[PDB]
């Protein structure tokens, strides 16, 4: 009802956006192949009332003119790529990326997502799935009689079988790369799908032209730090109190004035 | 977040000598399969049998 | 597998590695707790205007 | 006297309820074989004004008009009837559920209760009773000169004799299972008693159909966890500040309309 007022409705709704970013990322501060998000703010409607630069008279100008402005805006939240620490859990299906491709996996509706976590089981029929069960690409069927499961360097899958000298090959995984890797769109369970700020999605080997490398036997954690996560609670929180506070004052102000 | 699943490490263990002859190990892959008073089957690694 | 006879499987659970895990976990478990602390220091201090 | 103080009066009362949920579950954590609960609530009534969907012109049509609704209503409290972490108390008449069955006992007004808690004793008729004295159908007396008492996985109860090399069969316990179970009627007592929603008692021996397994020396304790409970008053302390703010707002401008 007065500007004031929704500029500190303004304040308040971005230092709680912010504190939900910050607590998202602290709960899933364990997660697998998880990227933590960052909130930017920008500034909103700047009134003119007085121009900045108008001709006052014929030959003075007038600098700085009266610009009152309207509160913030969040743009978005920007997901922070960068490599999660790789801890070594020593089993044989579990695949860690060391430089900035993705995983393909083939969604239940026939489209594709792509991921990030190394996690890796086989179903019944003995392919390689995500752990929440979709099928990865381009397909790596995994034998019953299987005996170890060597994943290379370059994504190379081989099976051994009983009382044999060498190893079978039973497919290659390969990797997908983006122009930008920020403007996938996350649809949770750790899957990304494909949007038009992220470019097309590059296929490549894992060692070539950018893709990056796979260690067996590593599994990707998250890049979230706990410490700067408390650091920007206790500034957010202030933040929040200070706005909360300029709230209080307006409202103290518009009581004066009605009770004239 | 959401827990995805809870695993089991399926690793082999230590192999510990007990002395008694009706404890079995299973060294690599393998599960014992037994059957309850109902009817159903049910697999297990302990060898400590009797 | 094939079979020995006179010996048992024993269990495949470290105990370091628990230890160093149940240290991280309660680490995280209170910044959580954090987090919902300050939620409501937020809300609470809302409440007071 | 006003619709938005109604509003707030049954927003207060819910939270109210849910409160006493909280510490009903709170205070029953000592218990043995006990369910928490939890309340679910509904949203009241619609004043209707203008109708949504009601034809303006004589072609367009009015979109989600004046929906002004009402205040909440609790519908139910649903126990969460989850198997609950199993005690070794080392005790030879202690008995623990393993699956989803009851204890059938009779009540001294004649009709028949059902209970999860397995803390038995026995009277001075040497017949097995519940802690409160009510004896457990389909009724196992314990003889005289008794050296141990076993009670076995599928509910055979034995007791062992002096200068007899066997064991002497003397009862069978039973257990009752219902297709609703959260349809009992709580009597206290740590006794449900059957309703027309709670189906109807079907009663097997342990392992047999559906019924779980009994373990002796074992007792099952409550399935409440605390810390969710922690958060939860948390909550509830918020959220009914909140609605008492709203009741305190609107009375404040009832008062600046009073003196008009």
């Amino acid at each position: 009802m007065i500007s004031s007022l929704w500029i500190a409705k303004t304040g308040l709704d971005a230092q709680q956006t912010n504190m939900d970013v910050i607590a998202n990322n602290l709960a899933n501060v364990s997660t697998n192949g998880f990227k933590r998000q960052r909130a930017v703010f920008e500034d909103l409607l700047y009134q003119t009332i007085r121009q900045p630069g108008a001709q006052s008279s014929e030959q003075t100008t007038l600098p700085s003119g009266l610009q009152i402005g309207t509160g913030v805006r969040p743009v978005a939240t920007e997901r922070l790529h960068s490599q999660g620490n790789l801890s070594q859990t020593n089993n044989s299906k579990d695949v860690a990326i060391k430089g900035q491709g993705f995983f393909q996996v083939m969604l239940p509706d026939g489209t594709s997502a792509y991921t990030r976590d190394g996690s890796f089981q086989v179903d019944q029929n003995g392919q390689l799935v995500t752990a929440g069960g979709f099928q990865v690409q381009p397909a790596i069927t995994i034998p019953a009689n299987a005996l170890s499961i060597t994943i290379g360097r370059d994504g190379v899958v081989s099976v051994t079988q009983q009382g044999q000298a060498a190893p079978v090959q039973v497919g290659q995984l390969n990797l997908t790369t983006f122009m930008n890797d920020t403007g996938l769109e996350s649809i949770g369970e750790n899957l990304y799908i494909e949007t038009q700020s992220s470019g097309a999605p590059n296929e490549s080997t894992p060692g070539l032209n950018g893709a990056g490398l796979l260690y067996q036997g590593y599994v990707e954690t998250s890049n979230v730090n706990v410490a700067e996560e408390l650091v920007n609670m206790i500034q957010v929180q202030r933040a929040y109190e200070i706005n909360s506070k300029a709230v209080s004052t307006t409202d103290q102000m518009l009581q004066k004035l009605t009770q004239l | 977040v959401k827990v995805a699943g809870i695993t089991q490490d399926f690793t082999d263990g230590t192999t510990t000598n007990t002395g008694r002859g009706l404890d079995v190990a299973i060294s690599q892959n393998g599960f014992f399969r037994l059957v309850d008073s109902n009817g159903s089957v049910f697999y297990s690694r302990n060898g400590q049998f009797k | 597998g094939k079979l020995t006879n006179g010996a048992l499987e024993a269990s495949n659970v470290d105990l370091s590695k628990e230890l160093v895990n149940m240290i991280v976990a309660q680490r995280n478990y209170q910044s959580n707790a954090q987090t919902i602390k300050t939620q409501d220091q937020i809300l609470n201090t809302l409440v007071n205007l």
